RNA sequence: AAAUUGUACAUA
């Protein structure tokens, strides 16, 4: 360290002001207490000192953004600065957005920028990252950025990603990070962008529900998509309710299936689980996952199915009392 | 959490309930009542002991299996 | 008597 950072890491300047940080902000932003101080005292005074801090760091931006503490600095600037500074920062960032998005703190900052900059520069960054869709969605950091873009940009500009997904919607709806990207896609797009991806999903529906991540995709379509898609998925389960209420992942899909449904779908599935060969009811009330399906069935049915069900498995109650289930 | 759920839902006396936890800081099994039990399905005992409903080999039951069992 | 009820979402 130099002199001033050894003077302030011991805290010897209780009345410090931005102007007092001259010629040491590159070292202050690399220290915790210094990045907190610069961060918290950049809302008062005039913009002259803020212009100073902007100038002393515009020379080390490519490192302060890939810095564990400088990234809060760059963030706060992208949030509070005059648009001239927004553009002046925005400029030198292009040419390395691949690397800066692969790196942790740089991608935190990238996210922080997309909610305050201009739409035009935004689309500049969009056209920056074409094609690499593969290596970017399949990353611990690229996927968060991708999500923030799905939240903040115009869908039609992003439509190229809708074309980089065909042939891959399966191997990505089953991907630990891709599935979030797919949920963001379905919750933030147009009809003509969700349509091909939704068909791609309706292809591999079977293997998707028994996957520990695709079932979040299904669950997301069941409580947010159009009624039509809901019915389309609801029918591709009739015949397997017992086999799936026993599955650890698919059981949640069953719950969120009986919740959102029409009277004909609810009554249809209730009828399917009414024709179970006695001991399969025992599998239901007994098995560690099915009983959740049972209860979410008890809570959302119409009173006709209610009184035609409180009796249907009323004997097995006696075999359920020694568990944790207190059902009146 | 300063008490064992298993011994509580099994209605063991309150002293036993608050005398141990179910599992471990290492995520083994700690409750002696549950450590004594040998799984009739997978034989596992003690450190990985578990009851039948939660056994990792409790087989998936189809419809045709529910028909054969009659 | 075998009883505990169930899966994701990142920086000091
Ligand atoms: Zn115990
Ligand atoms: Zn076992």
């Amino acid at each position: 360290r130099s002199r001033l950072l050894e003077d302030f890491r011991n805290q010897r300047y209780p009345n410090l002001q931005l102007r007092d940080l001259a010629n040491h902000i590159v070292e202050f932003s690399q220290d915790q207490h210094g990045s907190r101080f610069i961060q918290q005292k950049l809302e008062r005074a005039t913009a002259a000192e803020k212009q100073m801090v902007f100038s002393e760091i515009l020379a080390a931006a490519y490192s302060l953004m890939t810095d564990v503490f400088g990234n809060y600095v760059i963030q706060k600037f992208f949030e509070f600065g005059t648009p001239e500074q927004k553009n002046t920062l925005g400029m030198q960032v292009k040419g390395h957005v691949l690397q800066l998005a692969l790196q942790m703190y740089g991608c935190r900052v990238i996210q922080k920028a997309l909610e305050s900059i201009s739409p035009e520069q935004q689309q500049e960054i969009v056209h920056e990252l074409d094609g690499h869709v593969l290596k970017c969605v399949k990353d611990q950091n690229g996927n968060h950025v991708v999500q923030k873009c799905i939240e903040c940009v115009d869908p039609v500009a992003l439509q190229f990603i809708i074309n980089a997904f065909k042939g891959q919607v399966y191997s990505l709806s089953t991907h630990p990070y891709g599935c979030r990207v797919i949920q963001r896609i379905l919750e933030h797009c147009t009809a003509e962008q969700t349509t091909p991806i939704l068909d791609e999903l309706h292809e591999h529906t079977e293997q998707l529900i028994q996957d520990q991540y695709g079932n979040y995709v299904i669950q997301h379509v069941l409580e947010h998509g159009k009624q039509e898609d809901k019915s389309i998925l609801i029918n591709s389960v009739r015949g397997k309710v017992l086999v799936l209420s026993q599955h650890k992942f698919a059981s949640n899909v069953v719950e969120k299936c009986v919740t959102h449904a029409t009277r004909g779908e609810r009554t249809g599935l209730i009828d399917e689980v009414c024709t179970f060969n006695d001991n399969a009811l025992h599998v239901m009330m007994k098995d560690q996952y099915a009983n959740y399906v049972v209860q979410k069935m008890i809570d959302v049915s119409e009173p006709t199915q209610l009184k035609k069900l409180m009796t249907k498995i009323r004997p097995h109650m006696a075999a359920l009392r020694k568990y944790t289930y207190g059902k009146h | 959490s300063r008490h064992c759920v298993f011994c509580e839902n099994n209605n063991e006396p309150e002293a036993v309930i608050n005398s141990h936890s179910v599992r471990d800081n290492f995520n083994r099994v700690l409750c002696p009542k549950l450590r004594t039990y040998v799984c009739p399905i997978c034989g596992a005992s003690g450190d990985s002991a578990h009851t039948i409903k939660y056994c990792p080999k409790k087989p998936i039951i189809t419809m045709e299996d529910a028909i054969k069992a009659e």
